[PDB]
């Protein structure tokens, strides 16, 4: 009697493939927006709060320097990012509203989520209760079920990339390492604390790395610190591969069981990667109180609503040093980014 | 405590991708 998840995902794949095969391009330009303030920075670019001049709507504009992208060998990853983000559609994925490029930069204009990064809230509060952590985790489970059904691996789960909207739900950002792949891939990418052992060990790997990263995220949300931490990445990797994991004394029996199964070095035993796929996670005892339908439909009351001061207030974000956006008089890296 | 060791570590701020 329920709406079938299988049938829902089949229709969603039809929708995705149409956009994957015919991507949108050149849907705004820089002078349509006033640039306000930097919201975040990453290894590859900066995200700015902007205001559309005609409508007054605020957006979050990611700006990538084409020459920096080439130097860091991220051309194909950046093309993946934009092609995937413009084609996906799910309640917990940030919307790409416009994209464009100029002589110097690539621009992805996304919906602005003023509630701030989960990272900020998690560090301030210390740790989330298990019900709070489970509410967020359920959204990631559904999001990965969706992405994986489209043959997409995400590859950069972490609280820094999860924004909290005004309903208290998650919006996943940063598709810089997302890739559409049937079978295995090999790129060493991610964030150290979240890398699965098979990435570190230079094995071919598949979507199971996202389920490992979910285990890391759940652990970090509920503990307040990640399962494998050290001062330098190299010591983190040694802990990951060991891959002994210890739990806070306050973790429930069911949470420990789920995490041992997500943080399983043996791919043939890792939840999400067995015969029953995601259903081993959704049907796990730790999720017994999760109404998966109600989460997808955003009908569950969230544990926390960010302070609202908008429409363009940035008080839930840190401050960053501002650097002028320079547009050269000469086109840079035109051939590399033709399809953007 | 593990918490205290984390908080005294150098990786409590935002972590960049490799
Ligand atoms: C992850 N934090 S951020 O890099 O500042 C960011 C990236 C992408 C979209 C965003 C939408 N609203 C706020 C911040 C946004
Ligand atoms: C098909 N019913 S639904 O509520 O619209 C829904 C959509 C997408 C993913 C879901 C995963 N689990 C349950 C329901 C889900």
């Amino acid at each position: 009697e329920q709406e079938s998840v299988k049938e829902f995902l089949a229709k969603a794949k039809e929708e995705f493939l149409k956009k994957w095969e015919s991507p949108s391009q050149n849907t705004a330009q820089l002078d349509h927006f006033d640039r306000i303030k930097t919201l975040g920075t990453g290894s590859f670019g900066r995200v700015m709060l902007v205001k559309h001049k005609e409508t007054g709507n605020h957006y979050a504009m990611k700006i990538l320097d084409k020459q920096k992208v080439v130097k860091l060998k991220q051309i194909e990853h950046t093309l993946n990012e934009k092609r995937i983000l413009q084609a996906v559609n799910f309640p917990f994925l940030v919307k790409l509203e416009f994209s464009f490029k100029d002589n110097s930069n690539l621009y992805m204009v996304m919906e602005y989520v003023p509630g701030g990064e989960m990272f900020s809230h998690l560090r301030r509060i210390g740790r989330f209760s298990e019900p709070h952590a489970r509410f967020y985790a359920a959204q990631i489970v559904l999001t990965f079920e969706y992405l994986h059904s489209l043959d997409l691996i995400y590859r950069d789960l972490k609280p820094e990339n999860l924004l909290i909207d005004q309903q208290g739900y998650i919006q996943v950002t940063d598709f810089g390492f997302a890739k559409r792949v049937k079978g295995r891939t090999w790129t060493l990418c991610g964030t150290p604390e979240y890398l699965a052992p098979e990435i570190i060990l230079s094995k071919g790997y598949n979507k199971a790395v996202d389920w490992w990263a979910l285990g890391v995220l759940i652990y970090e949300m509920a503990a307040g610190y990640p399962p494998f931490f050290a001062d330098q990445p190299i010591q983190i990797y040694e802990k990951i591969v060991s891959g002994k994991v210890r739990f806070p004394s306050h973790f429930s029996s069911d949470l420990k069981d789920l995490l041992r199964n997500l943080l399983q070095v043996d791919l043939t035993k890792r939840f999400g990667n067995l015969k029953n796929g995601v259903n081993d996670i959704k049907n796990h005892k730790w999720f017994a109180t999760t109404d998966w339908i109600a989460i997808y439909q955003r009908k569950v009351e969230a544990p926390f609503i960010p302070k609202f001061k908008g429409p363009g207030d940035t008080s839930n974000f840190d401050d960053y040093e501002e650097e002028e956006i320079r547009v050269s008089i000469n086109e840079k890296c035109g051939k590399e980014f033709t399809e953007f | 405590t593990t918490y205290a060791d984390f908080i005294a570590s150098g990786r409590t701020g935002r972590r960049n991708a490799i």
